[PDB]
DNA sequence: ATCAATATCCACCTGCAGATACTACCAAAAGTGTATTTGGAAACTGCTCCATCAAAAGGCATGTTCAGCTGGATTCCAGCTGAACATGCCTTTTGATGGAGCAGTTTCCAAATACACTTTTGGTAGTATCTGCAGGTGGATATTGAT
DNA sequence: ATCAATATCCACCTGCAGATACTACCAAAAGTGTATTTGGAAACTGCTCCATCAAAAGGCATGTTCAGCTGGAATCCAGCTGAACATGCCTTTTGATGGAGCAGTTTCCAAATACACTTTTGGTAGTATCTGCAGGTGGATATTGAT
C-alpha cells in the first residue's frame, strides 16, 4: 500500500510535544496546527539561509554551528536573541558529552 | 540504533531530520556535526516560547484549545515576536482589538 | 459584476476591522482599484509557478511561493 | 406615517459599535463566490482554461483582505493627520504612496 | 521727503529655501560633513563594541547609505505636510512617515 | 604614543543647517523648530541598525575591523542594498 | 573556439558558470543555464547604457558616472520597480519640487 | 622590481561592460565610480536570477537548474517589458549554442 | 437626574464538526562501523592600509537681530454621509456525479559530470603619457523685488 | 511698468588626478576531449477534489428618506522661522611615519564524506469512541439617548 503514500512530513508531532512541555492541558487545533508548522519552516530557512550567506562571504563551504549562532544573532530581536544563542549553546555541549 | 540524537541533545525536534534538510536545500558544501543541534534547539524553543504565550492567550478567552487567533493575540501583543514576524500573515489570525482614541464619542476623549 | 461582485458593505465591513468610523463615498471604487492592483500582482507569480510544473492548476503552493516573494508571507497553507 | 419619536441610534455609533464588534471576530469579510470569481477573471488573462484548489483561492483571500485591512489603518492614521476622521481617497493615495506603491 | 521704507537687499522668506532646493537637488555630494558623522560612526559602535576599527571607506560608505535614506525620508515626510494642507516639516510628519513604512508599529 | 579619548554626544556632529541641506534636497521648504532633534535621533536608530549587524560579521571570520563589504552585507540583509563600495 | 563566441555573446559564458556552482544554488547545473543568464545580465548592463550614455549627452558631458545613472535607472519605469531597493552612490536625485511650494499671487 | 605576495584576483565585469558599452556607445566614456556601480550592478542581477531558480527546483524537487528555471526566474524577477526582451536575448544565446558543434 | 429602549454579556443546555485513541502497515529515514578525503585550522610573515600626527588656512557653522506670513485657532454652514427601513435578488451549501488532472510508476537515453590534458586569458604590476572637466574668472542675461 | 540689485547661466580657460595605454609575466581559469553516471522527460492510468447541477432557504445587499455635523472655507493675531549679517572655529587638507592586523603560502589531523549494511519509526488508512464548544435560551443589565 504504498502508491499515495509520498510523505508529507512535518513538525505536528513534535510541535505537540512541546505545546504539553508547558501547557500539558491546553490542546491546538489543526488549523492553528498548520501556522506552528508553517512558523518552524519559516525560522528555519531564514536561519539556515543566512547562514548560507555567512560562510560565502568568508570563503568557507563547512556550515559549521557557528554559522548558526551569527544567523540568529543576526536575525532575532533584542532580549528573544540572547535567549536562543543560550538554549543552542547548551544542547550542543550536551550532544558534545554523549555516547 | 541506540538512542537518539535528539534525546542525545535532550529536545523534542529531529536532530536527524534537521541535518537532512539542510542537505537536500544546498545550503552549504558541507553542514557541520553541531549546526543541526543548535539549529534544531533554537527552532525548539521559539515554538516553545509562542505555544506558551498562545496558551495564555486561550486561556484569557475561556478556552481549552488553540485556535488561529490564538496565536494572532499571543503574537502582535509582544514586542521581540511581532518584530520577527513583523512581515507576516496569520490565516484567520485576526487582529489586536484596538480603536484611534480621537473616534471615541463626544468631541475628543 | 466581479469587481463590482466585491460590495459596498464588504468594503465597509473590511474597513471597519481596520479600525474606520467614517467611510467617503469615492472610497469604495478606490478600494475596488486598490484590490484589483494586489490580485493581479499575486496570481500573475503564482500562475508562473505553476505553469513551472507543467500543469492546468493553482496549487495553494504556488500561492504561497507567489506571496512570500511578493512579500506578504502567508502562515497556514504551507504543506 | 407618524411613528412618536422611535429608536435612532445616533450616527456613527452603529459605525463606531461595528468597528469593535468585526476586530472581535476574524472571518473573512467577502462573499466566497464573488471572490472566487474575481480570482477566476484575472487569472485567465495569465493562462486560459485553469483551476483552483479551493484552499488556493481562501489562502488569497485571507492575504487580500488581510492586506485591506492594514492598508485602512494607515489610511485612517493619514486622514486624522489631516485633522478629520473620514477616509477619503486622498488618504489611500498618500498610504499607498510612501509604503512604496504608486512609487 | 520722509516716505520709503529702507532700501538694503532682503530676499522674502522662502525664496531661497527655493534657490536650494533647487541646487542640492542638483547634484551629488553628501550634505553632511565628515569628521563629524565619522566621530559618530566610530562612536556607535564602540558602544557595542570596543578596541575595533572602520575602514577609510567602510565610514565612507555607512555615509551615502544613511545620507541618501533622511534625504528620502525627508522626500516623504514633505509630502505629508502638504497632505495636512501644510508647507512645514514638523515631527509628527516623520513620524507619521515612519509608521507607514513599518518603521515603527 | 597612542590617543582615543572620550567619545560622548557626538550626535552633535549631525549639524542644523546640514540637517537643513538633507531637507532641502528633500524637496522641502520649511523647516519647524523641532525636526533637527527628532532627525538627529532617527538618525542613531539608523547607524545603531546597520551597525550591529556591520559588526557582528566582522566579529565572526575572527577580525578587529569593519570593511567596505562588512558594511554592505548589513545594509542588503536590512534591505537598504547600495552598490558603489563592492561585492 | 569559446562558449560566449559560441553562443554569440560578450558576457563571460564560463565564468556565469562558475558562480552558479560555487553558489550551490542547486546540486547540478545544466547547459543552457550559464549560457541563458549571461544572456540576461548583459542584456541588462546594455539596457541600462542606452540609457545612462544619453543622459550624459544631455548635460554635454562625455563619460557615464554614477550620477547619469541614476538619471537612467530613475527616469525609466521597469528598471525603477528593478531597483527600488538600491541606491546609487552619489548618484544625487531625480530634479522634483512639489506644486504648493511655489510663490503666486502677487 | 615588480609583485608582491601574489595578491588575490579581484575578477570584476569591468572589462564586459566597457566591450557592451562602447557597442551602445562608441565615444562614451566611464568613470571607475561610474563603473563601479555597474558592477554590482551585474552582481547583484546574478544572485537573484540564480537564488530564485534555485527556489524554483526546490518547489519542484529539481537537483538541477535548467535555462528554463532561470527563464522562470527572470519572468518572475524582473518587470514586464524588462522581461519579454530578456527572456527572448537568452533564449537567443541558447539557440545559438545548441545549434553549433 | 429619569426611564424607557436595545444591545450586551454570563451561566447553563445540548449536539457534531473535528480532535483523539487503537492496529496493521512499509518504504525510507536514520543511526552504526568502515575506509577514505580534505576543509580549515595553525604558525609564520610579507605588506597594504589606518590611526595619528602636524601645521596652515578658509569655507562653514554660530549666534544674533529682525520682521514676513505660515500655522492655529475661531466661527460657520452647506451638503455629504450614517441611520434606518423596505424589498428581494443573490449567495449559500449540501449533497454527490462525471471526469479532468494531479500525481503516481515503470522506462531508458540524452544530459550532467567527473576525469586529465592543453590553450588561452584576464588581472596585477609596472611604468608611462595623455585628456575631460572641475574650477576659477568675467561678463551677459535671468529672476526677484521695492517702487 | 521700469529700475536696481542679485544670483545664474555660459563661455573660456587651466591644472592634473584620474583616466586610458602599452609591455610583461602568468596561476587560474576555459575549453577539449573521453569515459561514466544519472536526473528527469515520456507515457500510461489510478483516484482526490474541482466544476457545474440541483434547489431550496433567508441571509445579506440595494435603493430611499431623513437630518446630524463633519469638512472646509473664510478672517484674523500670535510669534515661528527664514534672511541676513557679523565673526571665528574646527573641519579640511595634504602629507609622513610606525605598525597593527590582515592575508597569503606550508603543514597536518580531527572531523566530515561516501558507503555497505541493520534497524527504527513517522506517515498512511481505515476504523471507532471521544469531546470542547458554537450556537440556542433565558433573564440580567449596561450602554445609549431620549426627556
Ligand atoms: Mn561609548
Amino acid at each position: 500500500k504504498k502508491r499515495r503514500k509520498t510523505r508529507k512530513e512535518s513538525y505536528a508531532i513534535y510541535v505537540y510535544k512541546v505545546l504539553k512541555q508547558v501547557h500539558p492541558d491546553t490542546g491546538i487545533s489543526s488549523k492553528a496546527m498548520s501556522i506552528m508548522n508553517s512558523f518552524v519552516n519559516d525560522v528555519f530557512e531564514r536561519i539556515a539561509g543566512e547562514a548560507s550567506r555567512l560562510a560565502h562571504y568568508n570563503k568557507r563551504s563547512t556550515i559549521t554551528s557557528r554559522e548558526i549562532q551569527t544567523a540568529v544573532r543576526l536575525l532575532l530581536p533584542g532580549e528573544l536573541a540572547k535567549h536562543a544563542v543560550s538554549e543552542g549553546t547548551k544542547a550542543v555541549t550536551k550532544y558534545t558529552s554523549a555516547k | 540504533k541506540a538512542k537518539t540524537r535528539s534525546s542525545r541533545a535532550g529536545l523534542q525536534f529531529p536532530v536527524g531530520r534537521v541535518h537532512r534538510l539542510l542537505r537536500k536545500g544546498n545550503y552549504a558544501e558541507r553542514v557541520g556535526a553541531g549546526a543541526p543541534v543548535y539549529l534544531a534547539a533554537v527552532l525548539e524553543y521559539l515554538t516553545a516560547e509562542i505555544l506558551e504565550l498562545a496558551g495564555n492567550a486561550a486561556r484569557d478567552n475561556k478556552k481549552t484549545r488553540i485556535i488561529p487567533r490564538h496565536l494572532q493575540l499571543a503574537v502582535r501583543n509582544d514586542e521581540e515576536l511581532n518584530k520577527l514576524l513583523g512581515r507576516v500573515t496569520i490565516a484567520q489570525g485576526g487582529v489586536l482589538p484596538n480603536i484611534q482614541s480621537v473616534l471615541l464619542p463626544k468631541k475628543t476623549e | 459584476d466581479n469587481i463590482q461582485g466585491i460590495t459596498k458593505p464588504a468594503i465597509r465591513r473590511l474597513a471597519r476591522r481596520g479600525g474606520v468610523k467614517r467611510i467617503s463615498g469615492l472610497i469604495y471604487e478606490e478600494t475596488r482599484g486598490v484590490l484589483k492592483v494586489f490580485l493581479e500582482n499575486v496570481i500573475r507569480d503564482a500562475v508562473t509557478y505553476t505553469e513551472h510544473a507543467k500543469r492546468k492548476t493553482v496549487t495553494a503552493m504556488d500561492v504561497v511561493y507567489a506571496l512570500k516573494r511578493q512579500g506578504r508571507t502567508l502562515y497556514g497553507f504551507g504543506g | 406615517g407618524g411613528v412618536k419619536k422611535p429608536h435612532r441610534y445616533r450616527p456613527g455609533t452603529v459605525a463606531l459599535r461595528e468597528i469593535r464588534r468585526y476586530q472581535k471576530s476574524t472571518e473573512l469579510l467577502i462573499r466566497k463566490l464573488p471572490f472566487q470569481r474575481l480570482v477566476r477573471e484575472i487569472a485567465q488573462d495569465f493562462k486560459t482554461d485553469l483551476r483552483f484548489q479551493s484552499s488556493a483561492v481562501m489562502a488569497l483571500q485571507e492575504a487580500s483582505e488581510a492586506y485591506l485591512v492594514a492598508l485602512f489603518e494607515d489610511t485612517n492614521l493619514c486622514a486624522i493627520h489631516a485633522k478629520r476622521v473620514t477616509i477619503m481617497p486622498k488618504d489611500i493615495q498618500l498610504a499607498r504612496r510612501i509604503r512604496g506603491e504608486r512609487a
